[PDB]
DNA sequence: CCGAGCAGCATACATTACTTGTGAGCGGATAAC
DNA sequence: GTTATCCGCTCACAATGCCACACGCGCTGCTCGG
């Protein structure tokens, strides 16, 4: 009643969503140095850590 | 008895003082005791129940 | 009268100017363009034209480490420590800062104003050390340097030359390791 | 302009994570003169 | 008050032997390079 499995997917979406917080950190500080209207939302996130 | 051994009396002498437990040697200001402690819980990014 | 006196960061291995450039933006965040008056990382240039590296290389003073001229108060001090990407202070105790006193500040800048100055070729020779010739004339030759120079930069270089040793003029783009 | 080496970077952070069992030095409470 | 006394606090320090197999082993934006 106190022990859970955690399959594949649980944990697979745990790691994932690990490596997203650190793209999100990134994404942010870029983001913020970065030029408001100029860019495309597809290098200020680096699929790298994914 | 708690109470009695409890060395603090206010919120914010409550706040340096888990400020200072939680990583000792720094600043404790009202902000950042008070952003730690509502880190340390209260939100959804930084803790969930799941 | 609290003059902001100059402080130092630890940076991380080369991120200093990149640190510094966003400090200036969390400075523009929080609008503490007093108090954050001065940031900066000094430098310097060797210039060395020929033999592979060409026509310039960027030194350091003193690598992972960042100035800057804030004030001490614990807003400030957090408004340091909260930028992308820093280690703590560097002086009296952790939460106590303790600043780069004002006989270093104006040696410090000293050096920079000579450095800003004069752009000056470092890595010379140092008389009596062996060396080669990458020269046309003189290729695949080698010899001693009998007397260095620097603004007329040309290495007086004993050699032999018809026999017994002759000194030349050989600069410094024909000169070899060391 | 990007390909090929480099120098010092807990990736910057909050990483992180229940008992393991035992000895040993250590700092705050304690009995006595 | 002080001087010696003691008790909980925190940290160092050990965890059978082999065998076999497997897998992997920095990097990364600055630096040397044309």
């Amino acid at each position: 009643g106190n022990r859970r499995i955690r399959s594949v997917g649980e944990m697979a979406e745990n790691q994932f969503r690990v490596g997203l917080v650190r793209v999100e950190r990134a994404v942010k500080e870029r983001l913020s140095l970065g030029d408001l209207d100029t860019l495309m939302p597809q290098d200020m996130i680096n699929a790298k850590p994914i | 008895e708690t109470l009695r051994v409890d060395p603090t009396n206010d919120r914010l002498s409550a706040l340096v003082e888990i400020y200072r437990m939680m990583r000792p040697g720094e600043p404790p200001t009202r902000e950042a005791a008070e952003s730690l402690f509502e880190n340390l819980f209260f939100s959804e990014d930084r803790y969930d129940l799941s | 009268a609290p003059k902001k006196r100059w402080y130092v960061v630890q940076a991380f291995s080369g991120f200093e100017g990149r640190v510094a450039t966003s400090l200036r933006e969390h400075i523009k965040l929080h609008n503490m363009e007093d108090l954050f008056g001065e940031v900066m990382v000094p430098t310097e240039e060797v210039v060395e034209i020929r033999g592979g590296q060409r026509r310039k290389s960027e030194r350091k003073f003193f690598p992972g480490y960042v100035l800057v001229q804030m004030v001490m108060n614990d807003a400030s001090w957090h408004l340091v420590r909260s930028v992308p990407r820093v280690m703590g202070f560097i002086g009296g105790t952790s939460d106590r800062p303790a600043p780069i006193s004002d006989k270093e500040v104006d040696a410090i800048m000293n050096r920079l104003q000579q450095v800003g100055d004069k752009p000056r070729p470092k890595t010379l020779f140092e008389p009596g050390e062996m060396v080669r010739v990458n020269d046309g004339p003189f290729a695949d030759f080698n010899g001693v340097v009998e007397e260095v120079d620097y603004e007329k930069s040309r290495l007086k270089v004993s050699v032999s030359i018809f026999g017994r040793a002759t000194p030349v003029e050989l600069d410094f783009s024909q000169v070899e390791k060391a």
